[PDB]
């Protein structure tokens, strides 16, 4: 009865909404054919806030999948689960603007967001009683970072009092895959900051460094690299689909994680995280799993935990447990690890349970933390844009394309100051 | 998402002979123009749209037109093996060569052509639908490709300009050459090369003579090979227009990450593994050591040493089973290599881009067939250290006045011969000034 | 001249790259010390 | 003499690659001296408290 | 620029003064029922720009308050008994170290004399501490810019002062 | 509840830990595969004190494997019962002390250290009650003299309230496997006299003339000596897994083996060791147990306790005996030998008795003494090292691996002093 309109934008939203998709409607119990195929009755009871009933049994996915070239439009629809998706919902150009971030935000964002405006306003008066925005991104393209961040804006200015969840993976110092990252990340910044609810930043190495000591994967593709990311979604909505001991929504989320509206730059975690190996030799309980999520070698972030505090975090767990010890753990990591703890808030840590863990498993838990040490995430990035800047080195695309210097001073002004301030509290 | 060919001169003739086989080999398409109905290579309708056009009864017909003075090599391809392939109206052929003679190529025999050469490119950009730019291919030591091909890019910045123009020009050799009028030439082609084409790849005989004898043992070597070889680089780079991939990208992305400046594009190619037939079975592949072979100084399909400048930005297009954990590592390690170096006009200058698609050798050939293979685009500023090699030998030239009276009883005076003499001069000074 | 230019350049990157080792050596030693505080403070922050 | 020039180039290129890692290595020891400096700093106020 | 709890009680009163001030002016115009919400956000959101300004003071207070304490115990530490000599010559080596080091001859011999005095007792932190002194010795030694010394040099003067404040390197430490 | 943790070391310790296990879990009842396949319900009620419960009946030891050569682990998960370890816990450095001290201390111990030091720390916090540690290693050998001593200071110094027990096998004069041993057992001594708690000395000749005279063995492989080794320290281990008549710990074993605090060597046996030959003919009581308990030719040390007097001694039975019996015999055995004993110290044995045999037996006893005839094995060790030092033989290979000239000497110093302090006490 509570609805989120997911949206899902460039190539790195495509494929990891894509994963989410998938991972949310098996958890379901739909096959990929359309129908439902549930065996319980907690099931049924919450396909409303993620999928519609077309007629007879077709529940489609509510989302909105946007970008520019048609490739990624016809992997999402070859791929498996990708036969449900409403066609219509593909609200979507035809030429693709790589790695432009004012290409896609000043140009293809007039003739594009024009419609994705009209499907995403038709999306949301569908539905009864909207909960909020969950849309996933990244932030050095080009028709993800730029088209997203416009689509946030507008949408932001429709409707005012929505949560809004920003699933935004962001570019990585030492994983080069092109060299616009810092312009696009400051770019991307210079807004977030300004109209997102809340950024759950994601990055790449760190998912990496997971999937080679956490799992032991050889080979990590993106096949299970956004597999994590789809099962850190599905995990943060679990109070709105299922109940629990103590039910907690996104707004409950933001109202204990956010102590002013520019410290909403979340890391995220994800328990239990071990190797099929030895999936049969650990023990699966709230001590060894509240230690597996704090831990600096677990986030989904290149940025060390320690090197700073925690001005908040939370803990999501799934399946049944025992309160008690869920709260002393808390208190116990707390006590433990005071120095990395700031002093002006008592019991900085919120945990919230449910009595229903994810399908193929028994017990599962998610981390999310407003930390100060996500600073560093930011600060490559502004050093990275001030070392090109000095420079102008590929300025042209942008001051071509309609963009000029003042957008990238106040990007880097207001890039330094929220770092500053982070700094700050300290 | 077409992208249509222009081959201009002998050399781009003969190298777009080349590159329209292989391509035909890989979409499955015949030598007589239609795909078989009985074997069923691959996939993808759409995977032929971006070089071909498909005609009524499956009679398939390339995006790309063979203009040339002398109709020696062209109706040689007109009574070859590629019939069917080409339309028969894409092949031009004029009745005297431009002769070596920029001049003659550029105002006097060159204006009664283009004409034509456009009103035929019109047609086929009018046949396309999502134009992603053009590909003109020409010897700038010669007289087709530094005239007409001067005169047919200003014609086509002048008509369309916002699209892409990759250019791979052969530029001359440091000894090895076939002339005596190359330096005169290659200039008055660099002079309107510099600041109309969108993105200029250089050749060099030389390098790709160097490159066929060290690695195929091919210690003789003919045109057919240094053909071959391009038409597969020119392939790996069309590859992620023409397939899918983990992470593809484009042309609009290709110069948008790799053109700094609007006047700095010229970058280095290579391709890798260049392995013959006897020891693909025995050397490992992997992405490590094959991109190590791509960064390797002798491996630059221009004879220079790009250990003397400091790399802008670089490309490579992995093609085949990589999955982009290896090229990652890969990639840290090439960094910390201790012999090359990055300015700190540009602190991250890698791109990686993936197709899931292996090469494909024309059957009777000299490569090998392997599993991955990467080609790599990277802009340095050693193309200062090549422009000042061909400056020296035209500025001496230019002392005594040799081979001047052609030009002058052709159709130009010595006014433009100081203005792109000058023009040289000014980009050797950018790129000197902007590499350190 | 050359020559000599040769030897001038070879002896600095020398020095450059000892400069490097005994700067790597350094930090080891300095993440080696990290982890060393790291133990001690969460020790005495459990006996606190 | 033109081979020398091209070593003494290549030569120049490679001493400035030493020069700009030895560059970077040493912001980032001086970064890890300051989280040293701060994690004794930590210490000590908490056998203080203690 | 505040350097006492009284003045930053001032200071925190006045702020306090001027929100009453405010919201009073806001209360007393009585009009838009519906801005007059917004109008109470914004003036929020100046008393929080105006709070991180003091925090941001009270740092600057803190740190500087530690340095300017640490110099009143080491002249306490002074005000002829054989201990309160060696308390001096300590505390002439401390300010050895504080000032600023601008010349890498007289930085080499005040490292040289700390040295010599620190390598006669070597029971646990000596070993650390040389460590960091000849740390910095090299660095300098090998040429590297100064500027780039400045965490090294703050841990050394921190394990310096660490040092002086024991009974046993320094026999009148039982005072603090 | 009161817990042991079984640190393995070297490619000796690693064999001895894995015949150990194999032998434990058979005692108990533990399936190879993991699971429980016992047959009485007296066996699960102390199994905690080895093993951790995984998921569903998933029984697995708390022991850490380490060492420097990747080779013994793999032999080690190929042998039998290899399936039952937990693979997190397989540590090593792939590199290769090569029998070199001074490496495995210093070079190779500074690097891998950093991740056993975690993983012991890891299961020592999953425990709750900690008795203490148990080793297993060589004073032979780079890894286990070097590494192995580094990780006892380790442990000592992180939890110094905690015993450790560690089974050291010690080289022998005449069954000599490298020309090192000396340089090797005087360093690695130089740290158990005053890190280690019980230094459970074991040597391979004794071993083998036992399998020669008392098994009637002809071609013992190191099988059987693992075995014997493995009963040994099961006899050691009873009391804190089967109820019994009386209780001995390993911290009242300590207690009343260990008068002064640097002489913590001791020495053991183990009864009945019957040749297959002679069991169905000799039938077993407790003066039978006795007699070959004080048997000197059983005795796993080449010390014989003819040359040197008793300081203390202790035995630890196993069967449903009489208590009377047990005192009475240790009284005959006092009375008898009178001249081994020490005259200050009134009745210095010291009788333990459980009520749950070992496997397949109806009555067993271990026998453990302090005496001073060890310090032989120290004196046949201190000559050799004089030897090999004398003319600075084999002496670079440790001093450019980062030891000093000192060091030797200030081995075979302490060499002399504790020499001197059991003929002190003799
Ligand atoms: N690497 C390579 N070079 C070629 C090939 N074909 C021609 N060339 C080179 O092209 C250079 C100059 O071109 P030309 O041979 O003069 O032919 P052109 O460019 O059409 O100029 P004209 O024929 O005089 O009008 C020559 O030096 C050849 O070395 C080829 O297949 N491969
Ligand atoms: N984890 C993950 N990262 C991706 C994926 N696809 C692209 N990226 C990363 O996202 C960054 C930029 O994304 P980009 O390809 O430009 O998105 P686009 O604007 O849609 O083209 C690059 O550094 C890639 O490494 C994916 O499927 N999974
Ligand atoms: N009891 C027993 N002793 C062994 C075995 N294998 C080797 N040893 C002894 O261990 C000594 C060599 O130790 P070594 O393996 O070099 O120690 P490391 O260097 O730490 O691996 C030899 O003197 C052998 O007598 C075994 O399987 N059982
Ligand atoms: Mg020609």
């Amino acid at each position: 009865m509570r609805e989120i309109v997911h949206i899902q934008g460039g190539q790195c939203g495509n494929q990891i909404g894509a994963k989410f998709w998938e991972v949310v409607s098996d958890e379901h119990g739909i096959d990929p054919t359309g129908t439902y195929h549930g065996d319980s009755d907690l099931q049924l009871e919450r396909i409303n806030v993620y999928f519609n009933e077309a007629t007879g049994g077709r529940y489609v996915p509510r989302a909105i999948l946007m970008d520019l070239e048609p490739g990624t439009m016809d992997s999402v629809r070859s791929g498996p689960y990708g036969q449900i998706f409403r066609p219509d919902n593909f609200v979507f150009g035809q030429t693709g603007a790589g790695n432009n971030w004012a290409k896609g935000h000043y140009t293809e964002g007039a003739e594009l967001i024009d419609s994705v405006l009209d499907v995403v306003r038709k999306e949301a008066e569908s539905c009864d009683c909207l909960q909020g925005f969950q849309v996933c991104h990244s932030l050095g393209g080009g028709t993800g970072s730029g088209m997203g961040t416009l689509l946030i804006s507008k949408i932001r200015e429709e409707y005012p009092d929505r949560m809004m969840l920003t699933f935004s993976v962001v570019p990585s110092p030492k994983v080069s895959d092109t060299v616009v990252e810092p312009y696009n990340a400051t770019l991307s910044v210079h807004q977030l900051v300004e109209n997102a609810d809340e950024c759950m930043v994601l990055d790449n190495e760190a998912l990496y460094d997971i999937c080679f000591r956490t799992l032991k994967l050889t080979t990590p593709t993106f096949g299970d690299l956004n597999h994590l990311i789809s099962a850190v979604m599905s995990g943060i909505t679990c109070c709105l689909r299922f109940p629990g001991q103590l039910n907690a929504d996104l707004r409950k989320l933001a109202v204990n994680l956010i102590p002013f509206p520019r410290l909403h730059f979340f890391m995220v975690g994800f328990t239990p995280l071990t190797s099929r190996g030895s999936q049969q030799y650990r023990a699966l309980t709230v001590p060894e799993l509240t230690q597996q999520m704090w831990d600096a070698k677990n986030m989904m972030c290149a940025a060390d935990p320690r090197h700073g505090r925690y001005l908040t975090a939370s803990a999501l767990f799934r399946g049944r447990m025992s309160t008690k010890e869920v709260d002393e753990q808390m208190l116990n990591v707390q006590n433990k690890n005071s120095s990395y703890f700031v002093e002006w808030i008592p019991n900085n840590v919120k945990s919230s349970v449910c009595d229903i863990p994810p399908k193929g498993l028994k017990m599962s838990a998610t981390f999310i933390g407003n930390s100060t040490a996500i600073q560093e995430m930011f600060k490559r990035v502004s050093e990275q844009f001030t070392a090109m800047f000095r420079r102008k080195a590929f300025l042209h695309w942008y001051t071509g394309e309609g963009m000029d210097e003042m957008e990238f001073t106040e990007a880097e002004s207001n890039m330094n100051d929220l770092v500053s301030e982070y700094q700050q509290y300290q | 998402r077409e992208v249509i060919s222009i081959h201009i001169g002998q050399a781009g003739i003969q190298v777009g002979n080349a590159c329209w086989e292989l391509y035909c080999l890989e979409h499955g398409i015949q030598p007589d123009g239609q795909m078989p109905s009985d074997k069923t290579i691959g996939g993808g309708d759409d995977a032929f749209n971006t070089f071909f056009s498909e005609t009524g009864a499956g009679k398939h017909v390339p995006r790309c037109i063979f203009l040339d003075l002398e109709p020696t090599v062209v109706d040689e391809v007109r009574t070859g093996t590629y019939r069917q392939l080409f339309h028969p109206e894409q092949l031009i052929s004029g009745k005297e060569d431009a002769a070596n003679n920029f001049a003659r190529g550029h105002y006097t025999i060159g204006k009664e052509i283009v004409d034509l050469a456009l009103d035929r490119i019109r047609k086929l950009a009018d046949n396309c639908t999502g134009l992603q730019g053009f590909l003109v291919f020409n010897a700038v030591g010669g007289g087709t490709g530094s005239g007409l091909g001067s005169l047919l890019l200003e014609r086509l910045s002048v008509d369309y300009g916002k699209k892409s123009k990759l250019g791979f020009t052969v530029y001359p050799s440091p000894q090895v050459s076939t002339a005596v009028v190359e330096p005169y030439n290659s200039v008055l082609s660099t002079h309107s090369l510099l600041e109309h084409t969108d993105v200029a790849v250089m050749l060099d005989n030389e390098a790709i003579y160097d490159i066929c004898r060290r690695s195929l043992d091919i210690e003789r070597p003919t045109y057919t090979n240094l053909n071959r070889l391009i038409a597969q680089v020119i392939s790996s780079l069309t590859a992620s227009l023409r397939f899918d991939g983990a992470l593809n990208v484009d042309i609009t992305e290709f110069q948008t990450n790799l053109v700094p400046y609007p006047r700095i594009h010229f970058m280095l190619s290579s391709y890798a593994p260049i392995i013959s037939a006897e020891k693909a079975y025995h050397e490992q592949l992997s992405v490590a050591e094959i991109t190590n072979a791509a960064f390797e100084p002798a491996s630059m399909m221009v004879k220079c040493d790009p250990r003397h400048g400091k790399y802008m930005a670089c490309c490579l297009m992995y093609r085949g089973d990589v999955v982009p954990k290896d090229v990652n590592a890969s990639v840290a390690t090439i960094k910390t290599k201790r012999t090359i170096q990055f300015v700190d006009w540009c602190p991250t200058g890698f791109k990686c881009g993936i197709n899931y698609q292996p090469p494909t050798v024309v059957p009777g050939g000299d490569l090998a067939k392997v599993q991955r293979a990467v080609c790599m685009i990277s802009n340095s500023t050693a193309i200062g250290e090549i422009f000042s090699r061909l400056d020296h030998k035209f500025d001496l030239m230019y002392a005594k006045r040799a081979f001047v009276h052609w030009y002058v009883g052709e159709g130009m005076e010595e006014g433009e011969f100081s203005e792109a003499r000058e023009d040289l001069a000014a980009l050797e000074k950018d790129f000197e000034e902007v590499g350190a | 001249w050359n020559q000599e230019e040769l030897e001038q350049w070879a002896l600095a990157e020398r020095q450059k790259a000892e400069d490097n080792a005994a700067l790597e050596k350094y930090r080891h030693a300095d993440d080696g010390k990290v982890k060393e505080l790291t133990l001690a403070l969460e020790r005495v922050s459990k006996q606190v | 003499n033109e081979a020398m020039k091209g070593e003494i180039a290549v030569t120049r290129r490679a001493a400035y690659a030493a020069e700009e890692a030895v560059q970077k290595l040493e912001k980032q020891k001086m970064e890890q001296d300051f989280r040293i400096d701060t994690l004794q700093d930590n210490l000590k106020g908490t056998q203080q408290q203690l | 620029h505040p350097r006492t709890a009284a003045d930053f009680e001032v200071l925190y009163n006045e702020l306090e003064a001027w929100r009453l001030q405010e919201t009073r002016k806001i209360k007393e115009a009585g009009l838009a029922k519906e801005q007059e919400q917004q109008v109470l956000q914004q003036l929020l959101h100046k008393e929080t720009k105006l709070l991180q300004t003091i925090d941001r003071l009270k740092i600057n207070a803190n740190q500087e308050n530690k340095e300017a304490r640490i110099q009143h115990t080491l002249n306490e530490m002074s005000k002829h008994t054989p201990f309160t000599t060696r308390a001096k010559e300590l505390q002439q080596l401390y300010n050895g170290l504080n000032l600023p080091l601008l010349t890498v001859d007289e930085r080499l011999d005040v490292l040289l004399h700390v040295k010599w005095t620190v390598k006669e007792f070597d029971c646990d932190l000596t070993r650390e501490l040389v460590d960091l002194i000849d740390r910095e010795a090299d660095l300098l030694n090998r040429g590297r810019n100064p500027k780039m010394l400045e965490g090294l040099r703050k841990r050394i003067s921190s394990l310096f002062l660490n040092f002086i404040e024991t009974p046993e390197f320094n026999p009148e430490a039982v005072r603090f």
